[PDB]
């Protein structure tokens, strides 16, 4: 389908490479295609190819911040940054895999996991106290309010009665929010999205993708991701090292963190993966 | 600071 | 004591649960680097090079930012003994026999060019000209040196030949236009094999890197890879003109005696015999 559309361009850019023996990530904007070593942002639209000049500068921007880990490097020359479209975005791949949760049992292993999250996302929070890094980087106002918005108007026609109650009270508290711009946000920092070296010994964060949502936002949108990923304890253990157990960051956490199904849910409806929609509709339809 | 020749 | 046993506490720290002897160490000329599976932890032997290595991890974040078309030993963690750890780049060098494949190295020396375009308009940026070095003559500090430390154990028509070399050297304008590895050979860029043609993964061994002449990469390239190699980038990137010619063939002229000069200092007996071929 998309492979087989973009043969041609795949041909010139991965030269030898047989595009079946390629994966496709569907996004909201771009299809991404993912090689052995690297990766291809195909746009959807126009629209799409508008966005990639301002992806290929967000993430050179990514690719020099001291997160303590890898993210995509972007391959092109950095002119393209000057364009007004581009036809594919070629990203570097990150190596390793996700930690499944199960292995967090084992304390000593959820000590170091608890301690690479920290680095990773003190050294999101203070780039996003850096004032190049804000102004490379989209912040939007009052994203909570409208997110709640997106879902009753994208979401609620694919739920039942029931799921529709249930997702209200979610988005009940995201008015009274507070709309904090002070971190840069992954936006949707999932186990898939963390990958991990466990060759050689305990697991070593390798480094973090899918970077489509970042901005400069709460950090208590990837707190959130990584409660509802591998629950309380564990994200105790990440507040308690990294100094954001108070009481306001945990009670943004759990109200965010109740939401972070309908997330899934609202992007995997837009960027068309009927898989993650199902798992993110879980018990709301 | 060419090495072993380059 | 061994030097994996001898920094296990730091290894434990930096590599939880590795088992310390089933590393590697690559003994460098200012740096013991520990060799993981996805990373290095460069350890400094000097109290000089001690001093140097947060200076070095500045340099390394800069060019982890820029846009090369490949990857670079991104900086992961850096404290104190000082240690710097390195993402390890994937790949193998390329051996010269690949070239033999005209599509390959069609492919290869296109990869070259992104590389070295990304370094020439990388040294345009003054965020780059801060951070890395910009050292003014250092070719006739060369020039001096050799005449210093290797003049005497050449011979007659050895010494009239470097004088020679050495000379060509003041004919070099000292540009200080791009980004220049410094040692670009065959050993220091990666690929990406047995997966149709090879991709360029990344650049290694960035400690001899500056704002120079690009000549002097281009040299090194062709020092590894062969005339007709070289040839092939110039003509793709669009570098073929006489002036750059006859800057690259000033430098080349130099690589003996630069690894006769580095062979001499670090001791290194067979290094310097092969150097000095042709002087002696």
């Amino acid at each position: 389908g998309i492979l087989q559309a973009n043969r041609v361009l795949l041909s010139r850019l991965l030269p030898g490479v047989e595009p079946e023996g390629l994966t496709v990530r569907h996004g909201q904007f771009h299809q991404v295609v993912i090689a052995s070593d690297r990766v291809v942002c195909l746009p959807r639209t126009a629209a799409a190819a508008a966005r990639l000049p301002r992806r290929a500068a967000v993430m050179r921007v990514l690719a020099g911040l001291d997160l303590g880990c890898r993210t995509p490097r972007p391959l092109c020359e950095g002119s393209a940054e000057g364009a007004v479209e581009l036809p594919f975005l070629v990203l570097s791949r990150v190596p390793g895999a996700p930690l499944e949760a199960d292995a967090l049992e084992d304390s000593k292993v959820a000590e170091v996991v608890a301690a690479q999250y920290v680095t990773l996302l003190s050294g999101l929070a203070s780039a996003g106290a850096d004032e190049k890094v804000r102004a490379a980087l989209p912040a939007p106002q009052g994203r909570w309010r409208q997110f709640a918005a997106d879902v009753r108007a994208e979401l609620f026609p694919l739920m039942s009665d029931g799921g529709c109650r249930q997702a209200e009270r979610e988005l009940a508290a995201l008015d009274s929010l507070p709309d904090i711009t002070e971190a840069v946000v992954h936006g949707n920092l999932g186990a898939e999205n963390v990958l991990w070296v466990r060759d050689d010994g305990l697991p070593r964060l390798s480094g973090v993708i899918d970077w489509d949502e970042v901005s400069i936002g709460d950090p208590a949108e990837d707190l959130a991701a990584i409660g509802a990923g591998y629950g309380k304890d564990f994200l105790d253990q990440v507040l308690t090292l990294g100094g954001w157990s108070d009481r306001r960051m945990a009670t943004r956490i759990a109200t965010i963190r109740a939401t972070f199904a309908l997330q899934q849910a609202l992007s995997a409806c837009r960027d068309g993966d009927e898989e993650e929609l199902a798992d993110g509709l879980t018990g709301y339809r | 600071k060419a090495s072993s020749x380059a």
